[PDB]
């Protein structure tokens, strides 16, 4: 679903992992929403793991509500389908 | 006037026309009459 | 240029061979017919030939046959029994124009010239002989009369 | 922090009314303000100048309408081609070199038939047009130009009312066929051009009619083996030929433009017409192994140029007739986007929205498609996403994607790709892209679209826009804007107050008259901070249906599928309001067409379906030039604004 | 095959690629060397030509005719590029008016008789935008309607086949029967009810069409009214149709004009002017000799009239299309009415606005001066024959065309420049001269073949000296006015001694348009007004003629197309130099040269007369326009009074029906009126005029019928061999037989070509000529194919001449049927052969009564009665003409014929019964008669019609039955005159 992406030299500071202005700390897997991810950081090596929504392909009857409030997975775009 | 080189151009607004040669000459572009700019000739006049 | 032309004068060839009509220009006679034409109205026989003569009379186009005899220069023309002897003293160097002198106690002097029109210089020539030979006296114009 | 944004349209108009645009943001006190055009390049002389008042009730925005006089403009060698923009205040003043065109106007020549006979008359007239799409009133002049390019003939006549009827053209009785050429021009000042074409073809009277009609008008990836042409051939309307002997020839083209052809001697084969009816198959596949083509993926944009000769028994006549083309069709679909911006907003799903389209340009449904995405990061890690399947609705041929990125993505090249039931992976239509990202100095970006994308906005409806912005910093946005374009002209603009509470916001939009049928809608904010501001601008496409101001209708009284010679017929013709109607007859059969919509959009200055690599762009993108105190870059190049 | 593919292969992309395409065409009946012969392009067009020629056919030797096909496509397709020609027409947009909308607006009008279907597009510009409204269709058409193919002509006597086609467009057929109006001049087959036909119900099939034929036998002249009224069950529809019944034998117009100047500033004062009304010797019997009379006003009055209405173009009628010349004489008429028009300022002449007519006129003015751009080629040169090479003579002559337009329609100064320094650049030798770059011969000059060049050459100078000095203050360079000065040099040192008239009046204008001061010019001048003719003394006439006085003498009888143009040309002379003394008869003979319409005898003289009439008519004071001109016959009541004045000074023509002597005549007024006559007779036979060319024309038949005709040039004293100058070779079509269009299309096409030019037009055939051969031959060969069955069917001419000398041609009949004599119509479908013949009676009938005789004899519309004796029949392919000697008189109510006199009889060769034995003694009574000029005195033809009384009447007594016959028969002869009842 939700594929993932891995960045390089993040700033990590006091042992909390500060991203995009986001702090998270080390073993936290904790739902963002600027950038809408679910994120994980580790200090140790300066990488974060983070996942996105799923990205949506549309089929018959249905169509896409996104609204940026709140944080993970409501930020995610919605396959809604009546 | 053996040096005038008279030549259809297009106006500054994109209507052909002949440029003019001194006063006492006549300018005559040969070749088709659509082929714009073409670099004409000065004829004397008497 | 000069014209004196076709001497010696022949009645015949200063007729064109009897093929083209002649029109009268100028007359001496006062008694000159208008609009006047003698045109070949036939062959030529044993010096003999037919001229059918059209002329004009108030509004009347009378046509009144002729018979010309050539014998050289002379010609003599009659119609029933009128008798007319003409000779034809001075023709133009292609036949265009010649000056007909009719014979009586006053020579009057007529001057005929093709229908279908001569050259111009040869008619000047035959005016200028016929004024000649008139010598004065007052012409008339039988083409001149409304024809 | 107080700044002032000017909006004046990329290319100023000899002789229209050149709206621009001033809203200032932080000034609390009214003032006033001359925004005023001048010379180049010592503002020595003023072509016009405007007057505007700028308070808190006007909410410090104002339009003040500009126009370049066109007689005030020099002329013979040098004609101004750059004027100065510039504003005045007690607060700021700022100067652009703005790039001026005579290009005003529209003239759509009009003549009744498009292929004319020796000696009949050309009943040509000529629609004038100002770029307010108001009748012009002025003087034109036409010019025939025969086939070999001399001009023929030069006619001018004055206009009252926007309709220009010439005295008609009479055809010479030994005229010089060919395509001729019509060009109507303004007389005085003004570069506004308009072109028509009229063949004149020598009329030959035929021994009979010989009709071609192939199986489809297209050769697609079935009737590439065997393809069915239906020769008829009758005498004067219904006198059915008894037998005759068919010559076929047939070759492969290039372009219907030039008349170039290549012919295929291995296939030129006849057949014996028989009581009006001879039908062949053309086998395109061994017919065009002449250089082979070694595929069917070659030959595609091609057209089958069908040459048939019919030489009938009886009398010894012969007749000849063609089909000019015959495209071939590599695949059953054509695919295209529309209401997707090529160009990525980081941190916003970017929708992608795909159209399926037959050889006809019909909307066809129930075409899945798939899409995969390579994309290109900042780091040049590129990036593989899993492929995704929409299924186009049946509604307005859209199949909708929803493509979430990183936030490191730069440049994402998605290709989508139909997948037909019965079709073979070959023969299916494919079509990449790339999609670059919103530069900015800053982390602030912007994304705005409207309700839905399946019923293409009609007038008289309402717009419910929702801009949503994303960027540090979200908690100080004062104010939004919006300015809405239409064939050049900025018809509108405003601000609406952003709730500090939420992320985004509905604008509410009321849809006028003006924007039929095409508009932009461009959209901005102010983030501020330190040492500078900042513009952060989105904009859209409104495409809304071709609607009249003056919905113009003929019926014809009585109404039947039939009428009969000489009858007494009336024409019951019914407008909005007071207008002027031009009419015409012609027979339907001159056309085996006239579209001036296509023609009258050549004055949206916009290109594409809004987005841009930078702020600048976005602006430049959409139409418009900007004076700010921000940020400002991205010159005229006026060359090829854009595509 | 394969070596039909190495020629489509070698030549497609080469320079001259038509060039051996148009050898490849198939050509039966020549060598690919004899027509090479006949190429211009030069030694490469020549050597591809034969070559591919050559190739081209050894292959159609033993060859199946699917092959022969093929290779025609393989070249047709392979080597042109396209063609542009469309197989439909399409009819008139309508309906091409705006329409303020005051928010509603109902308009009606009347949809076109046509089956099309319409379709209305309405436009709406308004305050808010353009809207092109939706497009309202409207489909017009006939479920069931009859339309017939009526031939254009009918030459009288002839029993055509009236064509027709009943259309059905319903799927489910229908009843139907068609019935003709039988109009009493109209004899058809059936005979009238009450008045039609017979119609017997027939069934078309549904969604098709169902053949119809009527046979008709005109037998009276004028446009003949015809309906056919289709009855079905649905309705009657009534189409009228206009059969125009044309009479047999060629054409012959013959004019004679007569300038009025009851006040004499002609020098000579004309009231009265009787035109006689000449009946011509061979003429076709039940025929009226039309002759329409005009009387115009102005001296320019006939061109106005031309002009100023629909006609236009009346001053070319006689002479074909197709040349550029004609495109020219198209914009002379028009170009002199206006200058006319605006050098005088008698633009009051309309009652009407002087602005408007002075807008329709430079209407006219611009639309003629296009049409001849179509003949321009690309380095803006004119070629004679659209599509042909670039000529010095039409370039020059356009460019006079174009520099006299130029004063009242601003003419591309750029273009005129271009073509006058194309002539002066590439066209002009070192002596001075001008050489032609087309082999178009545009006139023909006599002498010797060195001095024929010479005089071509001064021709050509002195007519492109004309051309330039016309339009050379278009584009007044120095490069062209050192070229006049050159050429102007070479017509002053070699024009005199001359060798015709023609070029020494050519010579005169051309320099007298220039620097008329030069000591030769006053020489040239001097020795052209020597060769003058005149009729009288002082002249009344004055005139030219096309030859020397040193080289021909005999001064002709009649105006000649050479003789107009050596005319104007000395009168134009005349006018540059201002001699008003000496033209004022010059113009009176122009003014009575002129023909009705307003044109000469070609299409030069005509722009160099119009030119003199004009200039004069300018240049002198106009005198007011006063007359009251009475025209009546002699012997009969006043024809139609004209009262001259400026409010109506072009009294409209007045056929001149009663067939006495005419007589016009005006009373004391002022003005000067010219009253032109137009004779048109229809001569039967073409044996009594002069014709210059050898005729011969076939029908030959063909196997896989064909006109075989062909010509030449009998050149006259003192002519070269050259050949013919441009003649138009006009192939008249017998009644119902259609030339196959694409055999002359292969003959005028190819770069192989024969005639330059072709057209059908109403059933002619008239393809022109750049020269025919005087040494041999020149046949045109075209397939003909029956459009429809006719009986009876009268021979049609076959005439060329030459184009700019109309009278150097000949004329010569020609049938398409040789079928057999016509002895007898054996029995029924006879009644309308002879309903207007004669019928002979009963050979010694013993039943006649006598008393029959008797009452014949004394009716008051019978005019002779006398018994004759055939000596000779005689057929010229129309009619037979029997010619007899009067033996005994009987009755005369016209003139009387002398006794043992000559009278010529005449009849139809389709009659049967009236056949006449040669020797043989009849007795003949009929209508009257018709009194001709034989140029000596009167004679007399009598036609063998109805109401003809005819009689065989035997000299021998050995019948033992018709004693008493002859008995009846001389009793009523010596009875018939004595007494008179
Ligand atoms: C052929 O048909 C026409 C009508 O189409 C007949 O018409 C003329 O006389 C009629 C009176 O009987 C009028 O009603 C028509 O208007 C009139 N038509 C014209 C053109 O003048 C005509 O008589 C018929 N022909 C004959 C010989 O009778």
């Amino acid at each position: 679903r939700g594929h993932t992406y891995v960045t390089k030299n993040v700033t990590v500071e006091d042992g909390a992992c500060v991203y995009l202005r986001n702090v998270i700390p080390n073993g936290e897997t904790k739902a963002l929403n600027n950038p809408c991810v679910l994120s994980t950081c580790y200090a140790a090596d300066r990488k974060v793991n983070s996942t996105l929504c799923p990205n949506i392909g549309v089929d018959e009857g249905c169509h896409v509500e996104w609204t940026p409030d709140g944080v993970y997975p409501n930020c995610c775009p919605k396959h809604v389908c009546p | 006037c053996v040096n005038a080189t008279c030549e259809r151009k297009l106006d500054a607004l994109g209507n052909a026309v002949i440029t003019k040669c001194p006063q006492g000459c006549l300018c005559v572009v040969r070749g088709a009459s659509n082929i714009v700019p073409a670099n004409g000739t000065c004829f004397q006049l008497a | 240029s000069d014209c004196t032309g076709s001497e010696p004068v022949d009645a015949f060839q200063a007729f064109s061979e009897g093929k083209e009509a002649y029109v009268l220009v100028r007359s001496t006679d006062p008694k000159a017919r208008d609009c006047l034409k003698g045109e070949p109205a036939g062959e030529k026989q044993d010096n003999t030939l037919p001229v059918m003569m059209t002329f004009k009379q108030g509004t009347d186009w009378a046509s009144t046959d002729w018979t010309f005899t050539l014998d050289g220069a002379k010609v003599t023309a009659t119609l029933g029994q009128l008798t007319q002897n003409r000779e034809v003293v001075y023709d133009s160097q292609s036949h265009h124009c010649h000056v007909d002198k009719v014979e009586k106690e006053v020579p009057d002097y007529e001057m005929w010239m093709l229908d279908a029109g001569g050259l111009e210089v040869e008619v000047e020539c035959c005016r200028q002989k016929l004024e000649e030979l008139a010598s004065g006296r007052n012409q008339m114009y039988p083409h001149l009369k409304d024809c | 922090e107080q700044t002032y944004v000017i909006s004046a349209p990329k290319i100023f108009r000899v002789g229209a009314s050149e709206n621009i645009v001033i809203q200032v943001y932080g000034y609390t006190e009214a003032f006033d303000a001359t925004i005023s055009i001048k010379s180049y390049p010592d503002k020595k002389f003023s072509y016009s100048s405007g007057h505007v008042h700028l308070s808190s009730e006007n909410k410090f925005q104002n339009s003040a309408i500009l126009t370049i006089q066109p007689k005030q403009l020099p002329g013979g060698q040098n004609p101004v081609s750059y004027v100065y923009l510039e504003v005045v205040s007690k607060h700021f003043s700022k100067s652009k070199r703005m790039p001026i065109t005579y290009d005003n106007g529209f003239l759509f020549i009009h003549t009744d038939k498009p292929v004319y006979t020796p000696d009949q008359s050309v009943k040509v007239r000529v629609y004038s047009l100002n770029d307010d799409l108001k009748p012009a009133k002025r003087e034109t002049v036409l010019t025939f130009i025969d086939p070999e390019g001399s001009e023929v003939d030069m006619v001018e006549e004055i206009d009252h009312i926007g309709i220009i009827s010439f005295p008609d053209f009479k055809i010479p009785s030994n005229p010089r066929y060919g395509m001729w050429t019509i060009k109507a021009k303004y007389k005085e000042d003004f570069s506004t051009t308009g072109t028509a074409y009229f063949e004149v073809k020598e009329y030959v009277l035929p021994h009979f009619s010989v009709s071609i009609e192939p199986e489809y008008n297209f050769i697609g990836y079935k009737n590439f083996k065997n393809f069915e042409i239906t020769i008829k051939a009758r005498y004067f309307y219904n006198k059915v030929v008894t037998e005759a002997d068919v010559y076929i020839t047939f070759g492969i083209r290039e372009d219907l433009k030039d008349d170039q052809k290549e012919m295929m001697q291995t296939a030129m084969q006849n057949t014996m017409l028989i009581n009006g009816i001879a039908q062949v198959t053309f086998d395109s596949e061994t017919a065009v192994k002449e250089l082979s083509y070694y595929s069917l993926e070659d030959l595609n944009n091609k057209y089958l140029y069908i040459a048939v000769t019919v030489i009938e028994s009886t009398g010894g006549f012969s007749e000849e007739a063609e089909i000019p083309g015959i495209k071939y069709v590599l695949s059953p679909y054509k695919l295209n986007l529309v209401a997707t911006p090529l160009f990525l907003k980081p941190g916003i799903p970017y929708p992608i929205k795909v159209q399926v389209k037959d050889s006809l340009d019909q909307l066809v449904g129930g075409v899945p498609v798939t899409l995969n995405a390579q994309t290109i990061d900042v780091n040049q890690e590129t990036s593989d996403l899993d492929p995704s399947k929409s299924v186009t609705r049946v509604d307005d041929g859209v199949a909708s994607f929803v493509l979430n990125l990183p936030s490191g993505v730069t440049v994402l090249e998605f290709n989508v790709k139909t997948d037909a039931p019965d079709l073979p992976e070959e023969n299916q239509a494919r079509e990449g892209y790339r999609a670059i990202a919103y530069s900015s100095l800053s982390q602030s970006y912007l994304y705005i679209d409207w309700t839905d994308n399946h019923k293409a906005l009609l007038v008289g409806e309402h717009l419910n826009i929702i801009v949503t912005p994303k960027s540090p910093y979200i908690d100080k946005i004062t104010h939004y804007n919006y300015l809405i374009l239409s064939k050049g002209k900025i018809i509108h603009f405003g601000t609406r107050e952003k709730f500090s509470d939420a992320s985004y916001q509905s604008i509410n939009i009321p849809v006028t008259q003006n924007m039929v049928p095409s508009s932009r809608l461009l959209v901005y904010y102010i983030v501020t901070g330190e040492q500078t501001a900042e513009l952060v601008s989105d904009s859209v496409w409104l495409n809304i249906e071709e609607k009249c101001g003056n919905q113009l209708q003929v019926h014809l009284s009585p109404d039947a599928d039939a009428y009969s010679p000489g009858q007494t017929v009336s024409l019951n013709m019914a407008t909005g309001m007071d207008s002027w109607v031009a009419l015409a007859a012609v027979d339907s059969a001159v056309y085996g067409l006239e579209r001036v919509f296509q023609f009258l959009e050549k004055s949206d200055l916009g290109c594409g379906a809004g987005g841009g690599l930078n702020n600048a762009n976005v602006f430049h993108l959409a139409g418009l030039t900007f004076l700010t105190n921000a940020n400002a870059d991205d010159s005229q190049e006026n060359d090829e604004p854009c595509k | 095959q394969k070596k039909i593919e190495e020629i489509a292969a070698k030549y497609k992309h080469s320079v001259v690629k038509k060039c051996c395409y148009d050898g490849a065409c198939v050509n039966n009946d020549e060598t690919c060397e004899q027509r090479a012969a006949r190429i211009s392009l030069g030694p490469r067009c020549i050597k591809a030509f034969t070559e591919c020629c050559v190739v081209a056919s050894q292959l159609r030797a033993n060859i199946s005719h699917k092959d022969m096909q093929l290779g025609r496509l393989h070249m047709k397709t392979l080597l042109p590029v396209s063609k542009p020609e469309i197989r439909s027409y399409f009819p008139e947009s309508w309906l091409w008016e705006v329409h303020l909308v005051p928010r509603r607006k109902q308009l009606q009008f009347a949809l076109p008789d046509s089956l099309t279907t319409w379709e209305i597009q309405g436009v709406g510009i308004s305050n808010t935008g353009i809207c092109v409204a939706d497009t309202v269709k409207a489909k017009v058409f006939k479920d069931v309607f009859l339309e017939m193919n009526i031939p254009y002509s009918v030459v009288r006597g002839e029993q055509i086949q009236l064509k027709g086609t009943v259309y059905n467009y319903r799927t489910s057929g229908m009843q139907f029967c068609v019935k003709m109006s039988a109009v009493e001049g109209i004899c058809t087959s059936e005979s009238p009810v009450i008045k039609s036909s017979k119609c017997v119900r027939q069934k078309v099939e549904g969604s098709s069409s169902h053949l119809v034929t009527f046979t008709v036998l005109p037998l009276e002249i004028g446009l003949h009214n015809i309906n056919f009224s289709l009855e079905t069950w649905f309705g009657k529809e009534i189409l009228v149709k206009t059969l125009r019944v044309v009479p047999e034998g060629v054409k012959r117009e013959s004019y004679s004009g007569v300038t009025l100047d009851p006040r004499g500033i002609y020098g000579t004062i004309s009231r009265r002017k009787e035109f006689p009304y000449r009946i011509p010797l061979d003429l076709v019997p039940k025929t009226e000799i039309k002759r329409i009379l005009s009387v115009k006003g102005l001296l320019v009055g006939e061109i106005l009239s031309a002009v100023l209405s629909q006609e236009g173009i009346n001053i070319l009628t006689h002479l074909p299309k197709g040349s550029a010349e004609a495109e020219l004489m198209s914009v002379v008429p028009v170009f002199y009415v206006f200058h006319y028009l605006e050098t005088g300022n008698h633009w009051n002449i309309f009652h009407s606005d002087p602005l408007i007519e002075k807008q329709k006129l430079k209407k006219k003015l611009k639309e003629g001066m296009l049409s001849i751009m179509s003949y321009r080629n690309a380095d803006y040169s004119y070629s004679v024959w659209k599509g042909g090479s670039a000529s010095t003579w039409l370039t020059a002559f356009a460019l006079r065309v174009l520099g006299q337009v130029n004063k009242y329609v601003e003419q591309n100064q750029n273009s005129i420049c271009n073509s006058l320094l194309w002539l002066v650049e590439n066209y002009q030798l070192d002596n001075g001269s001008f050489k032609e770059n087309s082999q178009y011969q545009p006139i023909k000059l006599q002498g010797t073949l060195p001095v024929e060049a010479r005089e071509n050459s001064l021709y050509l100078t002195a007519f492109t000296v004309i051309g330039i000095r016309k339009a050379f203050d278009i584009c007044p360079l120095v490069k062209i006015d050192t070229a006049l000065i050159k050429a102007d040099n070479f017509l002053l040192e070699n024009t005199l001694p001359a060798q015709s008239t023609f070029t020494l009046a050519i010579s005169a204008y051309a320099l007298s348009l220039g620097d008329k001061t030069h000591p030769q010019f006053r020489s040239i001048v001097s020795a052209l007004k020597r060769e003058a003719l005149v009729k009288g003394n002082p002249p009344i006439y004055r005139f030219w003629k096309d030859n020397l006085q040193h080289k021909d003498s005999s001064v002709p009888n009649t105006g000649t197309a050479r003789m107009v143009e050596t005319t104007a040309y000395a009168l134009l002379t005349s006018l540059n130099l201002k001699d008003i003394n000496y033209v004022n008869p010059v113009i009176k003979w122009l003014s009575e040269e002129q023909r009705y319409g307003g044109g000469f005898y070609s299409t030069q003289d005509t722009i160099n007369a119009i030119e003199g009439l004009t200039e004069y008519s300018l240049l002198v004071k106009q005198l007011r326009l006063s007359m009251d001109i009475d025209v009546s016959y002699k012997h009969k009541g006043a024809l139609h009074n004209y009262k001259m004045t400026d409010k109506n000074f072009l009294g409209r023509p007045v056929e001149v029906l009663l067939n006495d002597d005419l007589i016009v005549s005006t009373g004391f007024g002022s003005g000067l009126a010219t009253v032109h006559v137009t004779t048109v007779v229809h001569k039967t036979s073409t044996s009594e005029e002069v014709c210059s060319f050898y005729l011969k024309i076939d029908t030959q038949d063909i196997e896989a019928k064909r006109i075989v005709a062909c010509a030449s040039y009998k050149p006259s004293r003192e002519e070269s061999s050259s050949g013919s100058s441009h003649a138009v070779m006009d192939i008249s079509l017998p009644t119902g037989i259609s030339a196959n269009e694409e055999d002359l299309k292969a003959l005028v096409e190819g770069v192989d070509q024969l005639f330059t030019d072709y057209q059908i037009k109403d059933g002619h055939v008239i393809l022109q000529l750049n020269s025919i051969p005087s040494s041999d031959f020149l046949c045109v060969r075209f397939r003909i194919f029956e459009l429809f069955e006719v009986g009876f069917l009268s021979p049609a001419t076959f005439t060329v001449y030459e184009y700019h000398r109309p009278d150097k041609q000949c004329t010569m009949f020609y049938s398409t049927s040789n079928i057999k004599i016509q002895k007898v119509c054996e029995g029924a479908a006879c009644k309308c052969v002879e309903a207007d013949c004669g019928q002979m009676q009963e050979e010694l009938d013993l039943t006649i009564s006598a008393e029959t005789r008797k009452q014949t004899a004394c009716k008051p519309e019978i005019a002779y009665a006398y018994k004759v004796s055939i000596t000779s029949i005689t057929v010229e392919n129309v009619f037979v003409k029997y010619k007899a000697t009067l033996l005994d008189i009987y009755k005369t109510g016209e003139a009387v014929a002398e006794k043992d006199s000559e009278i010529t009889f005449i009849k139809k060769v389709t009659c049967t019964n009236a056949e006449l034995v040669k020797g043989r003694q009849y007795l003949i009574m009929g209508k009257e008669a018709l009194q001709i000029k034989y140029n000596f005195s009167f004679r007399y033809i009598y036609p063998l019609d109805s109401l003809t009384w005819i009689e065989y009447w035997p000299r021998d007594t050995t019948c033992s039955s018709c004693q008493a016959f002859l008995a009846n028969l001389d009793e009523f002869a010596e009875d018939i005159f004595l007494n008179g009842c």
